[PDB]
């Protein structure tokens, strides 16, 4: 296991933090969040959606081919 | 002798004074915040941590100073 003060060497990086009591928990929750969430979705839809569509259509065809098979039409 | 000298040398700021603009100090907001300058090439860390104090005038600077005296100060060359 590792602890602070032994992790790695870092030089020249200032970090400015604020107390939680001085700031608001939801700065711009809907005015920034919604722009972000669509942006996040658009970033991944072409990478996550296409196999699920491909599954869905195999599922819907497969089940439709299941029932429309055991019933006859001639003698 | 000092007042004599003060009138002798400083008197020369009379005539007219403050007739266009006067500046009085505005209060300064204290923010509970952090600044961390990370430099792993200096051999010792310096950390200064503080709450907001009351200001010069406040009678309770005395009790603060007493509490500060109790905690005090240390340095590696102290013999105690
Ligand atoms: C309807 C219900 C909607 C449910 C969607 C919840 C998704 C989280 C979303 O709220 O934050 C993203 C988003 C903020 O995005 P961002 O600015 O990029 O935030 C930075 C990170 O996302 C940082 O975001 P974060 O740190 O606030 O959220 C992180 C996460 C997710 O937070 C939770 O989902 C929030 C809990 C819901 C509380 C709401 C109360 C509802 C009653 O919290 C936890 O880590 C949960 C881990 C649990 C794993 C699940 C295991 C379960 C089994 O907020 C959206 O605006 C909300 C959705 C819009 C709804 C429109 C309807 C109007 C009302």
């Amino acid at each position: 296991g590792r602890q602070f003060g032994h992790l790695t060497r870092v030089r020249h990086v200032i970090t400015y933090s604020l107390s939680p009591f001085e700031q608001r928990a939801f700065p711009h929750y809907f005015s920034k969040g919604i722009p972000n969430v669509l942006r996040r979705t658009r970033a991944c839809i072409l990478r996550v959606a296409p196999p699920f569509v491909a599954f869905y259509l195999v599922y819907t065809w497969g089940t439709q081919e299941f029932e429309k098979s055991k019933r006859k039409n001639p003698a | 002798q000092l007042l004599d000298l003060a009138q002798k040398h400083f008197s020369g700021l009379s005539g007219t004074y403050d007739e266009d603009a006067v500046p009085t100090l505005s209060p300064c907001r204290f923010t509970g915040s952090q600044i961390c300058h990370r430099e792993d090439g200096l051999p010792l860390a310096h950390v200064a941590i503080a709450v907001e104090g009351p200001g010069w005038a406040h009678p309770d600077n005395v009790a603060l100073q007493v509490a500060n005296a109790i905690i005090g100060h240390y340095d590696c060359t102290y013999g105690g």
